[PDB]
């Protein structure tokens, strides 16, 4: 049986959003969600629009949420499949917390990225951050403004 | 559980770079930085006591945009002698293999190149002669 913990959350969503985030379930598969992320204002992914998708595994919630980018994305945290480096979607999931909290945290890290982690953009991020910058701006209108 | 295709194939790239316990089959992105995750190698390694012995076999596979609930596209690189694959382009005709012909979502690229390995195995095709090793297809 589809778990009331999954529906109870999928009414919260609806009834109450994320402001700059867009999250929907699927037609056709109440565990997976498309969600969009507006680019953060001051960062910069400023003007963009972030296709994310979202997906609640068996185990869920015991088991994280598996969460892709599928924009591409200039970031410290993203690799390029659009896996998300995060701790709360590792170590750190617990059932204390739940998709609002992931997609709030998501939001935070594209509004001001920290670079500690390992990986080239981090890496550039911390030495060289503006033009880490530059290319996340050059991204942003190449491929999250169509 | 039914998992998204963009999941599902995160889930078969992790388990391709795991791998099977033996070698036998092997599977991997074709461009690991292939965000749509589409074409994919295969390597098959050719089963005892069999016209096929020991040969390292490289194939091509496509999962489309609506895999897994569609088969995927499958092409020998090495050249085999084998019921259902073309001796001339190396394709496999989904037809002539249970597992694509009677596909079923809950199949994947390990399944597809496990089948094929075993039906090296059968009566059929295990005294098939062979090209010279090593040969490809144009």
């Amino acid at each position: 049986g589809l778990p009331r913990r999954i529906i109870k959350e999928t009414q919260r969503l609806l009834a109450e959003p994320v402001p700059g985030i867009k999250a929907e379930p699927d037609e056709s598969n109440a565990r997976y969600f498309h969600v969009v992320i507006a680019g953060p204002q001051d960062s910069p992914f400023e003007g963009g629009t972030f296709k994310l998708e979202l997906f609640l595994p068996e185990e869920y919630p015991m088991a994280a949420p598996k969460v892709r980018f599928m924009t591409k994305i200039y970031h410290p945290n993203v690799d390029k499949l659009g896996r998300i480096c995060l701790d709360i979607l590792k170590d750190k999931w617990s059932p204390a917390l739940q998709i609002r909290t992931v997609l709030l945290s998501i939001q935070a890290l594209l509004s001001a990225p920290n670079p500690d982690d390992a990986n080239d953009v981090a890496e550039q991020w911390k030495t060289n951050e503006a033009q880490a910058i530059e290319t996340a701006r050059a991204w942003t209108r190449l491929y999250a403004m169509n | 559980v039914k998992v998204p295709r963009n999941f599902r194939l995160l889930e078969e790239l992790e388990e391709g770079q795991k791998g099977v316990g033996d070698g036998t089959v092997s599977w991997g992105l074709e461009d690991d930085e292939d965000m749509t995750l589409t074409r994919w190698t295969g390597m098959i390694i050719g089963p005892p006591r069999t016209n096929y012995e020991n040969r390292i076999y490289s194939l091509k596979v496509e999962c489309g945009p609506k895999y897994p609930e569609a088969p995927p596209s499958v092409r020998f690189v090495t050249k085999i002698n084998m019921n259902g694959i073309n001796n001339s382009s190396g394709m496999v005709d989904a037809r002539s293999i249970p597992v694509l012909a009677k596909w079923q979502n809950s199949y994947s690229i390990k399944v597809v190149l496990q089948e094929l390995r075993r039906l090296m195995m059968s009566k059929e095709n295990m005294k098939l002669p062979q090209p010279p090793e090593g040969q490809t297809y144009n």
